[PDB]
RNA sequence: GUUACUCCAAAGGGUGUCCCUGGCCUUAGACAGCGG
RNA sequence: CUGGGGAUAACAGAGUCGUCUCGGGCGAGAGCCCAUAUCGACCCCGAGGCUUGCUACCUCGCUGUCGGCUCUUCCCAUCCUGGCCCUGCAGCAGGGGCCAAGGGUGGGGGUGUUCACCCAUUAAAGGGGAACGUGAGCUGGGUUUAGACCGUCGUGAGACAGGUCGGAUGCUAUCUACCGGAGGUGUUGGCCGCCUGAGGGGAAGGCUCCCCCAGUACGAGAGGAACAGGGAGCCGCGGCCUCUGG
RNA sequence: CCCGAAAACAGGCGGCCACCGAGGGCCCGGGAAGAAGACCC
């Protein structure tokens, strides 16, 4: 499997690149997932995930969008969104991925990679948050 | 019950006769609405 | 303290229980020139859907005076109840009962009309309105 | 009375023959001249539309009697020549209900028909009241259907808007 | 595109050592240290000949501005390592004198219009809160530790029930680092 | 329009039997006393003092009347110490020993019990168990308790638990444990008279009810009444949304509920059956006994109020987790009456 | 904003920013401070 | 009565918005004087789709309905409850505006009523949507059959969007949905016991009165507050049967 | 506070069997539980 870091990163283009990987048959894990960034102004950021959070559905909550608080959780979804999910292809591909929050033991002591078409070095404004940063503001451990 | 210590920090302040809104001393507009038409807080009771 | 050397009111530690609805009829017991009374309504309660005001000894209630003299009825009237038919407990644990349902007629402010209660009252009455058992010659 | 953005637009034939439409009212305005009449000016200051209008006679008389009111005030009567250029020729109609069985409108008021930069007022002054000149404009301006520009016209009929909002 | 290159200077005094290390103003004085950090894509910061220099290669308005602020924040970190900043504040009451006491980090204000519950506001590290009678002192190193210690307390003392023409109690700001204040 | 609240909770759903009828207590309060942070025992009955009240409000200073609860809770033994560390998400197991001879009826349910395991290998596991906990990987520490009903007469069948233990550290919470591993607790050595509790238990069986005694719904119009629908409701919902929503009272289980309850206080710890009253020595077994339990025999507590469950159930007490800012002192209120008289 | 059209808001306003034009000032101008 | 019609109305839907509800620009003039505390004319510009109309796109045997009772949920253009700004704000209060939709918003009299009117209380007793929410949930007062009476109209048979008395209420749930209860397979060996807790739900709590502060500040007097501290109850929620009633 | 290893990364620990037999169900006497099933002694 490949190992990737995200730390400088940004979101969307780092789960495009990761999702082409991901159909072209690939293993993916991605550490420091707290540490990617967007970009963007924080009331605007913080309104959108907190409207996401309290969707769910009228007759039974047991059903309904269940939009995360994590951070690991909200790049697998980005990640997810931009897959076939309603399809065996896509379940396989996405059951290829892993996420994590920091780097674990099992993967400490070992060469990380860095996607060169997404890093906070192309930008041109100050105005970025994190990950963390926004779950913290929504609730999440970690 | 004069203290102009405490007029000159309580009513230093405009008022905008469309919003209502507070601004400082020496705006030339509202900070919010744009109108141009700027009273000072009343430092006297009027009427 | 502001104004305690002549006052009216007074605090209770029992809060018997909610017995005589709207629509009750009670006795009057004071020397007014009132008899009989309706309760219409109960001072200080606040309720939900369908339910009806209650009172019990030591509450004050709004009400209609149907026997007494003609200067008197069809009158609208305030008057704290003294007596009730239905049980209510004391600390010590023991349950208190009268018998029957009688009210004094007084002041919407606790001053009491009238100079003569006639039969006896309970303790909780007279503590909480502190002119009551100036003129009662039982309490209980 | 009844909304103006109903008889705002041009899209529609005229209407104007009195020898043949039956009821059609009568005018609100009368007076289109005030002032000194006989004047020698020296400052021409004309409202022109930006797009084609449809202006009641209850706007015009509105914008005369207030435009007049502030000049008589401010400025004085020997000193400015007010004109109104535009008289309300074309008649509205509104249908009486039945629903829209035999549809079509009885008389209800009249309009002035102006197309494209065309002028509908003017304040002939002096240079030193074209401050309320211009306040004037504003409050015309402020009272009719679609937006309007102002010039400032010499003798000899010259633009010198430019010229002298730049100095004063 | 106002200009082609904007870039200022700030003269170094005589016991001052100024140093940048990575993004990170660092000063030294008489008495004290004071860091911050001004980040901004474009502005660099560095010592010539005994200068702090910012500069900019292609400003707009909005990097004009942000230029001559880092100017002045550093203009006034300083003067602060070098001289010091105070204020000054007035204690005013009609009826029911209050009596204002420290300790510690508090400043506590008591019997202020006939309270039965105290009043506290908050000092912040490296600011000292002096009491002379009717008059305060608040001495410090940071300007901005030392008004933000002066406006918490004057802060403690508000009113939002009753006409303020009428009730005028509390404590003011009469001046901030020696420049008066009029009206 | 009319508004009313709505009829019943849904901070108690989904209402449905009980995973288990030995309860579960999914966290623990904040103390520093380095303790056992609760016990457990069985339920007998009712009954009622008088006693001078020591509680904040009027009402003190006088004479008043408290009904009581009797637990009853003979030693629990001391057989497991149990480590925990940080995991990913969450706290997660590490290490466990066991103490060797353990009665024969605690293979009553727990069948699988091992077969050499001398004090030799108890003695070597506890000591890399300190080994362990001396390095730093270690988040917390428990005891495993078994109880003993064989004593009371009740059962043979044992409960078995887990309790936490009060302290910042875990070498102080590590030499309390293996102190006390191997042998009986019992419940003066840990809870105290005039501690606030919260009691935590299964509440009794009703069954299958409807929605008028379930949920608090009206009753319907006389008419109604004649007509078939009086103990039912109106409407399961509106035409959109196009399905009965969650919120819509039903019938079903009503009963047999996990439940706690906060600030109970402990009046009184007694030994051996007795009431040492300052003056004399007095029993609580009222005559002819409790109704459907019998006598006490072992040690008991007073408990002021109600609990939850029926009369031989399991309960478990925890000192409070959510108590006042005004609370009463700890110790044993005066006391002037306690009635033995019968009961059924 | 990411809308050819099907399916999308105004009059009135803005030292928000980027640009064109034309007057008046300027080796002491337009703010400040020191005084008349 | 038959044969047929959504080629064509009443009823809810769609479309539209003159009317409707909720707003805005400008500044005449009124406010001891003072255009903007408050009011804002005449004229001009709009949102919503909760009134009513216009049209006739869906449905003529799907169901045709008003009000009430029961039950759940949503919007904010906020009536109280929390927090603030201006005043022609001394205090007690009032008027006008900003944030805020967590909780609450009740009982009765005549009338079939909805609304409207009235009583006594209250912290206050907001307005709207959900096929004018809700008849495989009830009722059945009104309205539109068949009987009969009066008044008007008509030569008459007879009619009245005029009044009055009386006048049928069906279902064994096929699929989904929800409340609760069980049995399997999987989790790459099987079985005991004990724990973690991803996630989901929550109003589990909301409000009022009393003492004191204090007859104090404020105020010419009349009158009359607030922070802190102590206590009690109403509505709602979850449990128990020692005491009291059935 | 209530539910919650079907949380598809479908968990962690301890112990007992398997590579005859660990454990479980039926059955018997009963209820603190209950429409059948389940649950408890
Ligand atoms: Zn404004």
């Amino acid at each position: 499997m490949r190992i990737i870091n995200a730390e400088g990163l940004i979101l969307g283009r780092l789960a495009s690149k990761v999702a082409k990987m991901l159909l072209e048959g690939e293993e993916v894990v991605i550490v420091n997932a707290e540490k990617a960034i967007i970009t963007g102004n924080r009331e605007d950021i913080f309104a959108k995930y907190k409207q996401r959070t309290e969707l769910r559905t009228r007759t039974n909550p047991r059903r309904g969008p269940f939009y995360p608080k994590r951070s690991d959780e909200i790049v697998r979804r980005t990640v997810r969104g931009m897959l076939p999910w309603k399809t065996d292809r896509g379940r396989k591909a996405f059951k290829r991925l892993k996420v994590y929050v920091g780097v674990p033991k099992e993967f400490e002591g070992k060469e990380f990679e860095t996607i060169s078409e997404a890093h906070m070095s192309r930008l041109a404004t100050p105005k970025y948050v994190t990950v963390g940063e926004v779950a913290k503001f929504l609730g999440g451990k970690f | 019950a004069r203290f102009p210590e405490a007029e000159a920090r309580i009513f230093r302040k405009l008022v905008c006769m469309r919003c209502g809104a507070t601004n400082p001393w020496g705006a030339k507009k509202c900070r919010k609405c744009g109108y141009k038409g700027l009273r000072p807080k009343a430092r006297e009771p009027r009427g | 303290a502001k104004k305690g050397a002549g006052a009216t009111r007074g605090i209770s530690p029992v809060r018997p229980t909610r017995a005589l609805p709207i629509g009750a009829y009670l006795k009057v017991a004071d020397n007014s020139g009132a008899k009989v009374i309706q309760i219409i309504g109960v001072v200080g309660y606040k309720g939900t859907r369908r339910r009806l005001a209650a009172a019990g000894v030591g509450d004050m209630v709004v009400a209609t005076v149907k026997k007494g003299r003609p200067d008197m009825r069809h009158q609208v009237v305030r008057a704290v109840v003294v007596r009730q038919r239905k049980e209510y407990r004391r600390l010590d644990g023991m349950r208190v009962k009268f018998e029957d349902n009688a009210a004094a007629i007084v002041t919407p402010e606790g001053v009491p009309r009238g100079t003569e209660i006639r039969g006896a009252i309970a303790r909780e009455a007279a503590e909480r309105w502190v002119r009551l058992g100036s003129i009662a010659s039982i309490v209980l | 009375l009844r909304p103006a953005k109903i008889d705002r637009d041009v899209d529609k034939p005229a209407y104007t023959r009195r020898e043949y439409i039956r009821g059609a009212p009568g005018p609100k305005i009368t007076i289109f001249d005030m002032g000194n009449l006989s004047a020698e000016f020296e400052y021409e200051v004309s409202l022109h539309a930006e797009q084609a209008m449809q202006i009641r006679q209850n706007a015009l008389e509105a914008i005369r009697i207030q435009v007049n009111r502030y000049l008589q005030k401010n400025v004085g009567r020997s000193n400015y020549h007010f004109k109104i250029r535009v008289y309300p020729f074309q008649v509205l109609r509104e249908n009486p209900m039945n629903g829209m069985r035999r549809p079509f409108g009885k008389p209800i008021g009249l309009a002035a028909r102006v197309r494209k930069d065309q002028k509908i007022l003017t304040v002939w002054v002096n240079g030193q009241h074209l401050k309320f000149a211009l306040g004037a404009m504003h409050r015309a301006k402020m009272k009719l259907p679609y937006s309007a520009y102002y010039r400032i016209y010499d003798k000899e009929g010259n633009d010198v808007t430019t010229k002298v909002l730049s100095t004063m | 595109p106002v200009d082609a290159w904007i870039r200022e200077e700030i003269e170094i005094p005589e016991g001052v050592e100024v140093t940048v290390e990575g993004n990170t103003v660092k000063v030294k004085g008489p008495k004290g240290e004071l860091q911050r950090e001004l980040k901004y894509p474009g502005v660099q910061i560095f010592t010539e000949d005994g200068k702090v220099v910012i500069y900019k290669e292609f400003p707009r308005k909005k990097d004009v501005a942000i230029v001559r602020t880092f100017k002045a924040h550093i203009n006034n970190m300083i003067k602060g390592v070098t001289e010091g900043f105070k204020y000054r504040l007035k204690v005013v009451y009609s009826h029911f004198p209050m009596t204002v006491k420290v300790q510690g980090d508090e400043v506590v204000i008591e019997n202020f219009l006939g309270e039965k519950n105290p009043r506290r506001a908050k000092i912040l590290p490296g600011v000292t809160v002096k009491v002379k009678g009717s008059e305060i002192e608040v001495e410090g190193i940071d300007k901005e530790a030392v008004g933000q210690t002066a406006a918490n307390i004057e802060q403690a003392t508000r009113i939002t029930k009753w006409d303020r023409r009428v009730f005028q109690d509390g404590i003011y700001i009469v001046e901030k680092a020696g420049k008066p204040i009029k009206f | 329009k009319i508004h009313r609240p709505r009829r019943g909770s849904l901070a108690y759903s989904p209402r449905k039997r009980a995973k288990s009828i030995v309860p579960r207590i999914r966290s623990w309060p904040k103390d520093s006393e380095v303790r056992m942070l609760g016990f457990a025992g069985y339920k007998a009955g009712m009954t009622h003092i008088l006693m001078i009240d020591d509680s904040p409000g009027l009402t003190k200073g006088k004479e008043i009347f408290v009904p009581v609860t009797i637990v009853e809770v003979p030693p629990l033994f001391v057989y497991g110490i149990r480590a925990y560390k940080q995991g990913y998400l969450g706290l997660e197991t590490a290490t466990e020993v066991w103490f060797h001879d353990l009665h024969k009826n605690v293979a009553r349910r727990i069948k699988t019990l091992p077969k050499n395991y001398n004090e030799e290998a108890f003695q070597a596991k506890l000591g890399q168990l300190e080994d362990l906990v001396n390095d730093g990987e270690i988040a917390d520490v428990r005891l495993l308790v078994h109880t003993q009903p064989w004593l009371i007469g009740l059962k043979k069948k044992p409960e078995v638990m887990e309790y936490a233990i009060g302290g910042d550290d875990v070498k102080a919470k590590f030499d309390y444990a293996k102190e006390k591993i191997g042998k009986e607790l019992r419940a003066g050595e840990v809870l105290h008279e005039g501690e606030l509790l919260d009691v935590i238990a299964v509440t009794k069986g009703k069954g299958t009810q409807g929605p008028v005694k379930r949920w608090g719904v009206k009753v319907q119009f006389h008419k109604a009444q004649r007509a078939g629908k009086g103990r039912h409701i109106g409407n399961l919902g509106p035409w959109h949304p196009a399905r009965v929503m969650w919120t819509v009272p039903q019938a079903g289980q009503m009963g047999f509920h996990h439940r706690t309850e906060f600030n109970k206080r402990l009046i009184a710890i007694g030994e051996n059956g007795k009431l040492v009253l300052d003056g004399n020595e007095i029993e609580i077994t009222p005559k002819g006994g409790f109704p459907h339990y019998g006598i006490v025999r072992s040690d008991f507590l007073m408990i002021e109020g109600t609990i939850p469950g029926s009369f031989k159930r399991i309960i478990r007490v925890r000192p409070a987790i959510r108590p006042p800012k005004k609370k009463p002192p700890v110790e044993r209120p005066q006391i002037t009456y306690v009635s033995r008289e019968s009961k059924q």
